[PDB]
RNA sequence: AAGGGCACCACCAGGAGUGGAGCCUGCGGCUUAAUUUGACCAACACGGGAAACCUCACCCGGCCCGGACACGGACAGGAUUGACAGAUUGAUAGCUCUUUCUCGAUUCCGUGGGUGGUGGUGCAUGGCCGUUCUUAGUUGGUGGAGCGAUUUGUCUGGUUAAUUCCGAUAACGAACGAGACUCUGGCAUGCUAACUAGUUACGCGACCCCCGAGCGGUCGGCGUCCCCCAACUUCUUAGAGGGACAAGUGGCGUUCAGCCACCCGAGAUUGAGCAAUAACAGGUCUGUGAUGCCCUUAGAUGUCCGGGGCUGCACGCGCGCUACACUGACUGGCUCAGCGUGUGCCUACCCUACGCCGGCAGGCGCGGGUAACCCGUUGAACCCCAUUCGUGAUGGGGAUCGGGGAUUGCAAUUAUUCCCCAUGAACGAGGAAUUCCCAGUAAGUGCGGGUCAUAAGCUUGCGUUGAUUAAGUCCCUGCCCUUUGUACACACCGCC
């Protein structure tokens, strides 16, 4: 709570640093092309982006 | 360019504009009879016309909401001042657009009607309002802890082959 | 490619080479008496192999074999 | 000024991206324009692997989602200015253009 | 909550200016994307608006990590009372050059 | 005693639930509203800080 | 659970009176025995606190004492 | 219970294996404060789950309210907020204590009422996904049989990948599914075109030559859009088209559906994607600001910080990788790919050529690249060519362990990774059993992507070298149909 030590710990890096911009979930992140998108809901959103499975 | 990204991720953030703004758009709309969205991007400006049922509805008074609209997306997004416009257009023969009914079919539920009487309800309004065929399929619990699926289907329908994209439509 | 590809394009492509120009610039009927023995040879020096490769599956290592599965 | 311009067409969907390369040449034989034939960039296959299943059971299915992007050079040459020549876009929602100068 | 005067007043005046307001859920934010020279993190502007919804000035809509805040009929008048302004200014939203 | 030494049942089909089972039961014969139908249902701002300012 | 710690009572604050640390002699002459902390941006108004050993400004005026 | 049919997640005949050793990794058990937790064909390299912090849900301690709003008190004569010093604490948490400042209606307290929760419930649910099953099965109209539910159609049989068709036929005609469809692979010297792909021709060269080749040979040397200073799309890219249909022949077959053989042909079965009516109290509340209900809510199961933990080992199991060698290992030389990524709203994190220093991991300065422009002609491994070894647990094996050095990070111990010198453990082809598989397939062999501050023995792709065996069957194992039995219909996890 004190600002000194609230936010001491730094995540400029590693699994904390990122989440999905959907739901901020930090499991099964899809990083590729600047997805940051969690995995499920990334197969909830594909049609919407563009994403189709030709095969 | 270096201060530009690259085409790829260009694309993937256009549709991740698409994708947040039809969502965003869904949850704002939700009772407004909204059907879908599309958006004509050009240097000068990008447009965004959202298609519904009750566009006189989804308009503000003297246009106060499509205001409220227009200025929220820019300062989601950091849009240009100018370069951002929003329209509302109706969509022609309702009956044929699923989201349209799905969202009618909401509210009839919310309004408390026997399932299968407001089923019935909108697969005659798609029926005769014309389509080869019309499925509805209601699943969840009602007035116990056992669940049931309603299944209310008349016409023809296709599952298999590339003609399911751009005919059978979902939501 | 590789080395072995390398090889049976080239020896095809030279095939195909020397039998496409003795027909755009000398008879055919001479041309014949050269097709026919580099077919009834092997059919491969003047025709491509058909096969490529085929993608793989996301049920195994390869295009067609699978994974170990155990029951106990 | 002597101006030459290259105009790239980039798109997801080829029908469209193949009518506006129509209607842009299309143009430039009407405006008695030399120009160059659209070049084809080879197509870029924008490819995501995920798995079928929210959960951890399952029969490790996968599901192979795509994304083509096609792209166009289109060369327009002119002894004559040309940016005043041709003030025309003609395109419609999804296909992209950004005209460059050709010496930079 | 705990608020200093000035960044109350920055901020309902932003939300009166424009008759709306995005914000990214972030409590941990250091600066708000806008208003950044106030120097006021993105949690007092949280708070602010979910109090001004509690008592009934502004409408919250949420899409995926972002707030979208509509000022109300009520908020537009509980300003004025609360910022002495005279019955003549308005958001751009509600008018603009008529 | 109904499950194994894990906790996963041994008899699904078992109905745990007192109210409810494998079957779900249309309350009243499918009658009344809030339920599943019956045979019968079937048939300006800176300008203000301008003058406010300037003395 | 079972915290074998006792709950930590929290710091109350004496709910102090005026301040009243400077006084008028002589029918009224302002006398401060009080420093000021002589930062710009801490201000003439401020007055240091005073203490066995050191002087502490309201503000971040620093700290100085007696070496 | 009987009869037909189908299937390399069945067999045959084979291939490579696993089970035998070491090691990585996942379950069960043991221990612990915690070793967080789901899941037991269709769980066990799965939760894209390669965790030092975070992740983190677990354990030990310590901050904060981020308890809105309404009401009642306290209040500018003070509601209250932080705070340098010393103790105190791991802490530079004014967390607490002495200490006075400072802050100034924003808060504090009490009553209600929120809210939040990777908390419980997947046997309350949506959605998604898996499985039966991707097998071939499912349903109307009209008509016939029936008093009726219902039944025929949907079948003795031939055929096919397929109620796929042909055939007998109280049925005729349809619809879903299969097919068809989309994408992908091979062929078009046919069209369209390209300095971000190039190819031939030519001009300079550089070298080889000169015995003499001279319209000689090599050049990823330089130029011919340096724009007037060559043509063209064969090679590359990718659009529009074409092309294959059992089409030609012969044979078998009711001579019908089809099957087989052969000529010509690029191709005579390319792989996938989608996928019916329904069922599995199948998996997921730990993907979600999807969610009902319950629990917790200020000594917090909210949330932050610090440390530990998810790794811990008397043992059992699964997926794997490395080997057991001479078809080899080492040393050197020669040497050909294709997928595809590459500088970030949050988000501080990119691929990297060259030159120099270092033996190496690496370090330093200039570059290039948001990309058919640069890395990159992606000079990959295997394989090929020569030398050594010599049947020895040996120059196989690189497990275990010691010492030292670099990169990344706030942090490397329980060793992150990488590099060097050491030691050299079992293992000499693996029991009963058991998995996967039919053509660019198996198999060896590397390289990309995802994971990533650091990183693959995993997964998903790509390419290279490339076969043996078979064109069959129900014997085993499963699954489907028909018949049959029923006192089952909540439907055998039943009734009794
Ligand atoms: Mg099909
Ligand atoms: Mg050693």
């Amino acid at each position: 709570g004190h600002q000194q030590l609230y936010w001491s710990h730094p995540r400029k890096f590693g699994q904390g640093s990122r989440s999905c911009r959907v739901c901020s979930n930090r499991h099964g992140l899809i990083r590729k092309y600047g997805l940051n998108m969690c995995r499920q809901c990334f197969r909830q959103y594909a049609k919407d982006i563009g994403f189709i499975k030709l095969d | 360019m270096a201060v530009q990204i690259s085409k790829k991720r260009k694309f993937v953030a256009d549709g991740i504009f698409k994708a947040e703004l039809n969502e965003f758009l869904t949850r704002e709309l939700a009772e407004d009879g909204y059907s879908g969205v599309e958006v004509r991007v050009t240097p000068t400006r990008t447009e965004i016309i959202i298609l519904a049922t009750r566009t006189q509805n989804v308009l503000g008074e003297k246009g106060r909401r499509i205001r409220e609209l227009t200025a929220v997306v820019q300062k989601r997004f950091g849009f240009p001042e100018g370069s951002v416009e929003l329209y509302a257009e109706k969509v022609a023969t309702r009956g044929l657009c699923a989201i349209a009914q799905a969202e009618s079919l909401r509210y009839k539920l919310l309004g408390g009607l026997a399932v299968r009487r407001a089923c019935y309800g909108v697969l005659r309004f798609i029926m005769e309002s014309g389509a080869k065929g019309c499925e509805v399929v209601v699943s969840g619990k009602l007035r116990g802890q056992r669940a049931k699926s309603m299944k209310f289907v008349d016409g023809l329908m296709i599952h298999s082959g590339d003609p399911v994209n751009y005919y059978v439509d979902t939501a | 490619g590789g080395h072995v590809a390398q090889i049976y394009a080239i020896r095809q492509s030279i095939s195909k080479a020397l039998v496409a120009y003795y027909q755009k610039y000398v008879d055919e009927a001479s041309k014949k008496e050269i097709k026919d023995i580099l077919i009834q040879y092997d059919r491969t020096l003047l025709v491509a192999d058909p096969r490529r490769c085929e993608s793989k599956k996301f049920g195994g290592p390869g295009a067609r074999a699978r994974y170990q599965k155990s029951y106990r | 000024a002597i101006h030459r311009i290259r105009i790239t067409l980039t798109s997801r969907n080829v029908k469209s991206l193949e009518k506006v390369c129509a209607d842009l040449i299309r143009g430039a034989k009407e405006k008695n324009l030399k120009v160059k034939g659209p070049v084809r960039m080879p197509t870029k296959t924008l490819r995501i692997t995920t798995r079928k299943t929210p959960c951890g059971e399952g029969s490790k299915t996968w599901d192979r989602f795509q994304m083509r992007i096609h792209k166009r050079l289109i060369d327009l040459h002119s002894p004559s200015e040309i940016v005043k020549q041709i003030t025309s876009i003609s395109i419609e929602p999804g296909v992209e253009v950004e005209v460059t100068i050709a010496d930079a | 909550m705990l608020m200093p005067k000035k960044n109350r007043i920055a901020i309902y005046e932003l939300l009166f200016k424009e008759g709306v307001m995005v914000a990214k859920k972030d409590v941990h934010m250091p600066k708000h994307p806008e208003l950044a020279d106030k120097n006021v993190p993105n949690l007092h502007v949280m708070k602010a608006m979910q109090s001004l919804k509690s008592r009934g000035y502004v409408k919250e809509q949420f899409a995926w990590r972002h707030f979208y805040w509509y000022l109300t009929n009520e908020g537009i008048q509980y300003l004025r009372d609360y910022l002495h302004l005279p019955p003549e200014i308005v958001p751009a939203t509600l008018r603009r050059s008529r | 005693d109904g499950f194994d030494s894990r906790g996963k049942r041994e008899f699904d089909r078992h109905s745990g639930s007192d109210r409810s089972g494998l079957k779900h039961e249309d309350k009243r014969g499918g009658s009344g509203s809030h339920n599943w139908g019956t045979v019968k249902d079937e048939l300006t701002l800176d300008e203000w800080k301008a003058i406010q300012n300037k003395d | 659970y079972t915290t074998p710690k006792k709950n930590k009572h929290k710091r109350k604050k004496v709910k102090l009176a005026v301040l009243k640390y400077y006084k008028v002699d002589e029918n009224g002459k302002i006398s401060r025995l009080r420093r000021e902390c002589p930062s710009d941006e801490c201000g003439a108004g401020v007055f240091m606190a005073s203490h066995f050993d050191r002087h502490y400004c309201g503000k971040c005026c620093l700290t100085y004492c007696f070496n």
